[PDB]
């Protein structure tokens, strides 16, 4: 019977017109006897907002939070009962304290060597931000840009975080001075976004 | 913060006996240490990667 509780999306907290929510889930139930009881709790105070998804052959519960509350700091807890177990198994998560900072949003053009290959890659720096909890999109022109990938946050030198996000984009499109953006979501930045350009000279 | 986390600790005793260490580095550490204890280990290195690189010239 073990017991696993996430966070919300970063994205969905910072975005308002996102849905963020807390997931309890569990595995290695009793077949015998398979029924789990989850109970909320909202900064020690009982929640009944939460919806158990119908169970496979895994049980999990998702209580949606509001924004604010996840990004104030609140504790989010599920009480977890089963008959066939000893005593309820208790969990808590929070979002991680510290002062927060400001990512940096740097975008590196591809290197004089990658030139000679077929696609390029588009590189975006993001640094100084704290938490760790952060989201990274690519667009151009309007249209998102789907083919990046984006390296999970690294604690750096100064306890602050930073990561890199890599898009790749034929060279073709970018030799004929396509502009290409990166959007950053975190907490400090203002309006919880920011974006910057990179294109050919 | 409230439960005994191994890791921190030890992060934490060591940072404190960083010799090559100054006052405000050793404050931002063992600050990260408090407000993030999951990442202890890694804090602990970055402290060790900076104590070495200031050693006495």
């Amino acid at each position: 019977p073990s017991v696993f509780l996430f966070p919300p999306k970063p994205k969905d907290t910072l975005m308002i017109s996102r849905t963020p929510e807390v997931t309890c889930v569990v595995v290695d139930v009793s077949h015998e006897d398979p029924e789990v009881q989850f109970k909320w709790y909202v900064d020690g105070v009982e929640v009944h907002n939460a919806k158990t998804k119908p169970r496979e052959e895994r049980v999990v519960s998702v209580l949606t939070v509001l924004h604010q509350d996840w990004l104030n700091g609140k504790e989010y807890k599920c009480k977890v009962s089963n008959k066939a177990l000893p005593a309820p198994i208790e969990k808590t998560i929070s979002k991680t304290k510290g002062q927060p900072r400001e990512p940096q949003v740097y975008t590196l053009p591809p290197s004089r060597e990658e030139m000679t290959k077929n696609q390029v890659s588009l590189t975006c720096l993001v640094k100084g931000f704290y938490p760790s909890d952060i989201a990274v999109e690519w667009e151009s022109s309007g249209q998102p840009e789907n083919n990046y990938n984006t390296t999970p946050p690294m604690l750096d030198s100064d306890g602050s975080f930073f990561l890199y996000s890599k898009l790749t984009v034929d060279k073709s499109r970018w030799q004929q001075g396509n502009i290409f953006s990166c959007s950053v979501m975190h907490e400090a930045l203002h309006n919880h976004y920011t974006q910057k350009s990179l294109s050919l000279s | 913060d409230n439960k005994f986390n191994k890791e921190q600790q030890n992060a934490f005793y060591e940072i404190l006996h960083l010799p090559n260490l100054t006052e405000e580095q050793r404050n931002g550490f063992i600050q990260s240490l408090k407000d993030d204890p999951s990442v202890s280990k890694e804090i602990l290195a970055e402290a060790k990667k900076l104590n070495d690189a200031q050693a006495p010239k």
